[PDB]
């Protein structure tokens, strides 16, 4: 399981304390939130670039 | 205390110039209980290839640290002086001659004798005048292999870089996607190796590493600029520190190239093996075992205790790669550490953000911590947002007060 | 305004200028010429002393910045003094000196930090997270620090040191036992450690729980979901905030669109 893990054959992760193995059966629409994270960093830029223009 | 790897008769052998000088030195500078055995062979063996000041300098740092017949050496310097003058005086006869092979047999025993005797700001004056001279690639081949050599011998890597650079650049980009691979011109792998070697002693292990592993043994016989043993310790180390699961497989374990390297340093090859198939407490007790003789190295010994904490760490993430709950005991014993050593090594990996796990040390558990996208999305948000007011706010201050145009006289 | 918070710091009374320093200053009246940028400094650096004194270390900082910025030829002792308190405060509410604005007089920058070395140098040891060192070094300058009076503030930054470890030892642990707390953020006793934990989780600052059982600290680092209405009412003050920011900026830009001097320089 942790070759095939390293391999990225497997998606999934290994309780070592409950001898478990939970799959990835995750990861939904969250490209929303990437988007709205590059929007908040240009934001940032945009205000550090627009502020400190002159005055 | 006993090993018989080391074939002391064919590594001595093997080398040829002032590398095996070099070596000895530097081993027997910091070496304990070996340093009186090299100070003796060196003196019963190597008594050619003009070793006067050298001898005198290990007398000097003997006897401050811790006639005589000097007919031969003024002999020997009065000797070289007139030969350096009855070749100076022939370089200037073929230069009159106006024939460039006869300039360039001169240039070449002009380089020679830089090669065996050592002076070297003559010798970059000589190449500085010659450079304008250039009229076949091949001969620029040549002389461009000779001054990296100097170079490398100057340990001064800015030129290594650059003569590198332009040698890659002066055919149409290296011969655009790359002609049929290398069938008899070793040269190749010659340069390659050379810069190599420039990389990793100017700190920079991963290009050393990619730079390095496109070597052959078939054209790697060249004992002179850095043998198999150490070009394989080297290909391992650098790879194994820097390189990622993906390229470490598909580079040194898939390339069959490099098999013949690994079986010439079977040490290395284990340790690649091992770290690759998530073993780690054999791969780092023979790591450990290894180490005292990577120290008596000479182009690695200051690089390596530094590759060896990035092998660790790289070894500690891989670890925790396929868990998202971990024993620490297991870990501890996996990395031959106890388990309060091993949970000071991953607070500060985890400090640093290398490793995303919370330590549990109630139970002495490394959980994997989850970052909720959503949330932290909008505490970004939040914070920008209130950033921004207070910059817009301050810019409007900023504002009335240049409108006032106050300021301090 | 100056006057005002100048004698609310002299008289220990500052809840009076609150109203006053709240709202933040748009243009400045003329005065008919007679307002010097004295007032300025000393108003706003008089903001930052009371805002320090009730607590309100974001807002002090704020005005200690605002007093720092002001274009300037010369040394100016309230310029220095707001410097050494921005520093100050910058340690204690944050974790480190932030950066002061682009927009600053570059003589006057030069000038003042060489004077104020020693809290430089007092940040410098607090990056460090020893406080040990730190407060060696404040026995060191403690001439400097009583005689500027910041005294009271050094001891802020001092146990702002300790709060700040305590804080980073839940971006590595989720649950860790009282001694080894106080041996890796030496607090020298598990009592004060505990003790430290409680008040912080009091104020806020921390999400923990302390266990006597077992003589533990657990953080549970999962405060909020975003998914309640007081996070909508919340989203909606900012952006209330912000439409009226953006409301400002328009009514300052047809101001100086309608003013006869644009449009004939343009």
């Amino acid at each position: 399981l942790v070759q095939c893990i390293l391999d990225n054959t497997i998606h999934g992760r290994i309780d070592q304390v409950n001898q478990l193995l939970e799959l990835d059966h995750q990861k939904r629409g969250g490209a929303r939130y990437t988007a709205l994270d590059k929007w908040t960093n240009q934001l940032n830029s945009l205000n550090q670039a627009v502020v400190s223009k002159l005055a | 205390v006993e090993n018989p790897s080391l074939d002391l008769e064919q590594y001595a052998a093997s080398y040829s110039g002032l590398m095996r000088i070099e070596r000895l030195q530097f081993i027997a500078d910091h070496c304990p209980t070996l340093r009186v055995e090299a100070l003796k062979m060196a003196l019963s063996f190597v008594q050619r290839t003009f070793n006067v000041d050298m001898y005198e300098e290990i007398h000097r740092k003997l006897s401050e640290a811790t006639a005589l017949d000097t007919a031969w050496v003024e002999a020997t310097r009065k000797k070289a002086l007139l030969k350096l003058e009855k070749l100076d005086t022939d370089l200037k006869n073929y230069k009159g001659n106006s024939i460039k092979e006869s300039i360039r047999r001169g240039h070449d025993d002009l380089g020679d004798h830089y090669l065996d005797c050592g002076d070297l700001s003559n010798a970059l004056k000589c190449y500085s005048r010659a450079r304008d001279y250039c009229t076949s690639a091949k001969h620029v081949i040549n002389m461009c292999l000779n001054v990296i050599k100097v170079s490398v011998y100057l340990q001064n890597w800015s030129h290594v870089l650059s003569y590198v650079s332009k040698a890659e650049s002066t055919p149409e980009i290296a011969e655009q996607r790359g002609e049929r691979d290398s069938q008899t011109q070793a040269i190749l792998t010659k340069l390659k190796c050379a810069a190599g070697l420039a990389e990793l002693a100017a700190r920079k292990y991963k290009q050393a590493a990619k730079c390095l592993l496109l070597a052959s043994f078939d054209h790697c016989d060249f004992p002179e600029l850095l043998s198999p043993s150490n070009v394989a310790i080297y290909g391992g180390l650098c790879a194994l520190a820097t390189f990622d699961r993906q390229e470490l497989q598909r580079n040194v374990i898939s390339s069959s190239s490099f098999k013949l390297f690994l079986e010439l340093e079977p040490q290395v090859r284990d340790i690649i093996f091992k770290f690759y198939e998530s073993k780690y407490a054999s791969c780092l007790k023979m790591l450990d075992e290894m180490k005292d003789n990577l120290l008596l190295d000479m182009y690695l010994a200051p690089h390596v205790r530094t590759l060896y904490t990035q092998i660790r760490n790289r070894a500690l993430i891989q670890y925790f790669s396929p868990y998202v709950s971990a024993d620490m005991h297991r870990m501890a014993a996996a990395f031959n550490t106890t388990v309060a050593a091993l949970e000071d090594e991953l607070t500060q990996l985890i400090l640093e953000g290398l490793i995303s796990a919370r330590v549990d040390s109630h139970s002495k558990i490394l959980y994997a911590r989850d970052v909720d996208q959503r949330s932290t999305t909008f505490e970004k948000s939040l914070l920008m947002g209130k950033e921004f007011q207070r910059r817009a706010k301050a810019m409007m201050l900023r504002a009335a007060v240049l409108r006032n145009q106050i300021h301090v006289k | 305004h100056a006057d005002l918070c100048q004698l609310c710091l002299l008289a220990k009374c500052f809840k009076p200028a609150l109203p006053y320093l709240d709202v933040d200053m748009m243009d400045i009246c003329k005065e008919n010429g007679a307002y010097d940028a004295k007032h300025f400094l000393c108003y706003y650096y008089y903001g930052g002393m009371i805002y320090t004194g009730l607590k309100n270390f974001e807002r002090a900082l704020y005005f200690y910045e605002q007093a720092i910025t002001t274009p300037a030829m010369a040394v100016s002792h309230i310029m220095l003094e707001s410097y050494k308190k921005y520093i100050l405060v910058s340690l204690i509410l944050l974790g480190k000196v932030q950066q002061l604005p682009k927009y600053t007089s570059q003589i006057v920058g030069r000038f003042i930090k060489p004077l104020s070395n020693a809290y430089h140098e007092l940040a410098q040891v607090y990056s460090t997270n020893n406080p040990s060192e730190l407060r060696n070094l404040v026995n060191k300058h403690s001439e400097t620090f009583t005689r500027d009076n910041n005294m009271g503030l050094v001891k802020q930054c001092l146990s702002s040191l300790y709060k700040k470890n305590i804080q980073r030892l839940t971006k590595t642990f989720l649950t860790l036992s009282l001694q080894d707390m106080a041996s890796r953020v030496q607090l020298s006793g598990p009592q004060e450690a505990e003790k430290y934990v409680l008040h912080m989780i009091e104020d806020g600052e921390i999400f923990a729980s302390i266990n006597q059982k077992d003589g533990m600290v657990s953080f549970h680092d999962n405060p909020e979901k975003y998914n309640n209405p007081a996070m909508l009412h919340n989203i909606d003050q900012e952006m209330l905030k912000c439409i009226e920011l953006d409301e400002r900026l328009k009514a300052m830009d047809q101001e100086i669109t309608v003013n006869p001097q644009f449009v004939q320089k343009s």
